[PDB]
RNA sequence: CACGGACCAAGGAGUCUAACGUCUAUGCGAGUGUUUGGGUGUAAAACCCAUACGCGUAAUGAAAGUGAACGUAGGUUGGGGCCUCGCAAGAGGUGCACAAUCGACCGAUCCUGAGGAUGGAUUUGAGUAAGAGCAUAGCUGUUGGGACCCGAAAG
RNA sequence: AAGCUCGUAUCAGUUUUAUGA
């Protein structure tokens, strides 16, 4: 629900 | 703008409390000095 | 004085090989200075900003000259208008490449310059600020 | 905390795809809103001239000369609340 | 235009479909960069080795002192063992501590610049479609049609 | 010309070298996979609020908070005790003073309540 | 204090020789090299 | 798509394939150019005759 | 002189790391550094990455504070190259980096009295004067670590 | 050792002439 660290 | 926050413990700081005033003074006279 | 450069880049070795030929043959003092400059180190060839090229074209009677940099050409934010000339260098920073092409001119290599100016005609060699840094 | 910003830059904060539209047809009242607080710069300083294009500056602090140089170009300096 | 590459079928035939070069093959082929990036990258999958901390210290040796017509090296005390009265604690000594015992906090992994790493990987792709560097590297590639070799997606 | 070397103590006893960086990343991903295998339909983390950082330096930035409030949860139209069962983190000690932060959080809660599918106890 | 030269029956001992005394100095050839170089320093810096 | 070109971006954040510092990989070809050979002064023997 | 050396085998001594620095190489370049982490992985490899952070892009003053273009970024003196003329020597123009001297702006420093104004003179700085750095690697230097290897009158 | 100039008229454990107590 929080925007993740890194690249999706 | 401000949003008028909820009251806390020491904002009604020492709320009078008729009973504890009575109890402190009740022990004061009994215990001596 | 140096025989072979400290560089291990094979492409820099090819440009050195090219200009050793032209410096000993054409007997023009252009190629001797260019070939001297390719033997220098990183601290000894400071980058030439696109601003210094702009100055060199504001220069009196130096409008349609082909500017030659033997270091690297770097982008700048302080300028707003850039002239329409051909710039020859080893490497162009992505921003400076963009700025030179957008202005209308060409950004060429050093071997491309060697075809265009074998005796080093109509050229102008700029070097970057050395003792400005420590 | 006070990171400084020169007027010589001043346009790096605007993305480079927008800069062509702003630099061409320099019309007053329709200026780029340059946000320096979000950019990560406290004070504005002057290192050189900008073009005649109008500029909106929003900052915690500015210099006298940096204020004057935008005013001469025809732009406002908005002191933040 | 970037020439064209004839895709081959799984049977081994020239399919009429031809594809342009992806401009990765037109990167600078740098032997020096690929080398100096490779050494650093090859160091990365590496486990720590170290000699034991207590190796050569589990001994209660002590020097016999000067003036006794024997070496000044620390010698094992006690008696009736053969190990008693024989040199310990030195790099020169048998069953003695090694010189500068190997540690785990030696640098094992190598930090490399990311664009430098990508430079080398692009150059490496660029050299796969050379056909003479492919022969220099090894790879029996004489009896094949063209390089870069491309096969259909059904593979 | 300066340099300060803190190697006067018996430093060689306390040297931690993190060889297990690659091992511990795998270990946390296995932990997440296990937790998501036990908490099947649910995300993996509670719904966290939007919050303005303190100090003159960072008050430009907007960050994750711990929990909402009893105020933001009530204004959204639900109770704190029920919000926790739906996976909304609740902060009792945090206060509401800024209107923009408040409204952003209420809309974050409201959009969350539209997107969810709560299972019945049967 | 008596100087015992470590040769023959005195060469290579852990402790005391046959010579009965409270204090004694066990003494080498390598001891000469040190004490000569400890005089070369002393006779120059005094 | 992975590496980019003249048309496509990169798919990598702020990446472009490096530029050649020399255009042609062959130098002898560049020596044989019409303008260079016209500016070049004539070559010697390559190997010298032994006088005295 | 003195000290070591009966003979042979095998072992046997400037190593690793941290911190800071010079030089060189390489990538990018007013920016630079992925590897704290997250994603991914054929699985300690490799390959991607959001948000910040570090150093640099601005200094000065004790701090409060203020904050670098009058000029084509400045005049004069030299200056590799290049350009025009020269059958050549040579003359002139342009002058890159860089070096000397006279100036403009920033900073603190006094008269002028418009309160602190327009202008006046220096002092300070590893200043501005159209950036040059960040990162990795190599040779290496200094300092700290058992620190080139063995040895000390011990508490 | 490195960079930047001039590869020169930059000079020399020397002689001469003149100036010298």
């Amino acid at each position: 629900l929080q925007t993740p660290a890194g690249g999706k | 703008t401000s949003m008028t926050p909820a009251p806390k413990i020491s904002y009604k700081k020492g709320a009078a409390s008729n009973r504890t005033k009575f109890v402190r003074s009740l022990v004061r006279e009994i215990a001596g000095l | 004085h140096r025989t072979a450069p400290k560089s291990d880049n094979v492409y820099l070795k090819l440009l050195v090989k090219l200009y050793t030929f032209l410096a000993r043959r054409t007997d023009a003092p252009f190629n001797k200075v260019v070939l001297k400059a390719l033997f220098l180190s990183k601290i000894n060839r400071p980058p030439v900003s696109v601003s210094r090229i702009a100055r060199a074209l504001k220069q009196e009677g130096a409008a349609n000259k082909t500017v030659v940099v033997v270091g690297t050409v770097t982008d700048d934010a302080r300028i707003f208008e850039f002239p329409k000339t051909t710039v020859a260098a080893l490497r162009f920073t992505a921003g400076a490449r963009a700025k030179i092409v957008k202005a209308g001119g060409e950004c060429i290599t050093l071997d491309q310059l060697a075809v265009r100016a074998p005796k080093g005609q109509n050229t102008l060699i700029l070097r970057g600020p050395r003792n400005s840094r420590e | 905390w006070k990171p400084v910003l020169n007027l010589d830059k001043l346009w790096t904060l605007i993305p480079e795809d927008k800069r062509d539209q702003y630099l061409k047809s320099a019309s007053k009242e329709t200026a780029p809103v340059i946000d320096t607080l979000a950019a990560g710069y406290g004070k504005i300083l002057g290192k050189g001239r900008i073009p005649n294009v109008p500029v909106i500056v929003k900052a915690r602090f500015v210099s006298k000369l940096a204020e004057e140089k935008i005013r001469a170009a025809g732009g406002v300096v908005e002191l933040i609340a | 235009s970037r020439p064209q590459v004839t895709v081959h079928s799984l049977t081994g035939e020239a399919t009429a479909n031809a594809l342009p070069l992806p401009a990765v093959f037109s990167a600078p082929i740098r032997p020096d960069i690929v080398h100096t990036v490779f050494t650093s990258v090859n160091k990365n999958k590496r486990q720590a080795y170290a000699v034991s901390e207590k190796a050569g210290h589990q001994t209660s040796a002590e020097s016999w002192g000067t003036g006794r017509a024997v070496a000044r090296i620390p010698r094992v005390g006690g008696g009736g063992t053969g190990r008693s009265g024989q040199g310990a604690f030195g790099n020169m000594c048998r069953g003695g501590r090694m010189f500068a015992p190997t540690k785990t906090w030696r640098k094992w992994n190598v930090k490399v610049n990311h664009n430098e790493k990508r430079y080398a990987t692009a150059s490496a792709i660029a050299a796969t479609a050379v056909a003479s560097l492919v022969l220099a590297r090894g790879h029996r590639v004489e009896k094949i049609p063209e390089i870069p070799l491309v096969v259909s997606t059904d593979l | 010309p300066i340099l300060k070397n803190h190697f006067r103590k018996h430093w060689q006893e306390r040297v931690k070298v993190h060889f297990d960086q690659a091992g511990k990343k795998v270990s946390r991903r296995n932990a997440r996979a296990t937790r998501a295998a036990k908490i099947a339909p649910r995300p993996l983390d509670l719904l966290r609020p939007v919050v303005r950082a303190p100090t003159v330096k960072y008050n430009r930035k907007v960050r994750a908070g711990r929990g909402f409030t009893l105020a933001e949860v009530k204004a959204a139209g639900l109770t704190a005790a029920y919000a926790r069962t739906i996976g909304i983190a609740v902060d009792h000690r945090r206060q509401n003073r800024n209107q923009e932060i408040f409204d952003a959080n209420v809309q974050r809660l409201k959009e969350y309540q539209s997107k969810i599918i709560v299972f019945p106890r049967n | 204090v008596t100087l015992v030269v470590a040769s023959g029956r005195n060469k290579g001992l852990a402790g005391r020789p046959k010579g009965v005394k409270g204090k004694y100095k066990m003494v080498d050839g390598v001891m000469k090299n040190e004490q000569r170089a400890l005089r070369r320093i002393a006779k120059k810096h005094h | 798509q992975v590496w980019g070109s003249e048309t496509v971006a990169s798919s990598k954040v702020g990446y472009t394939l490096p530029s050649h510092i020399i255009s042609t990989s062959d130098v002898t070809r560049i020596i044989n150019s019409s303008e260079i050979q016209s500016a070049i002064r004539p070559a010697g023997q390559a190997t010298q005759k032994r006088t005295h």
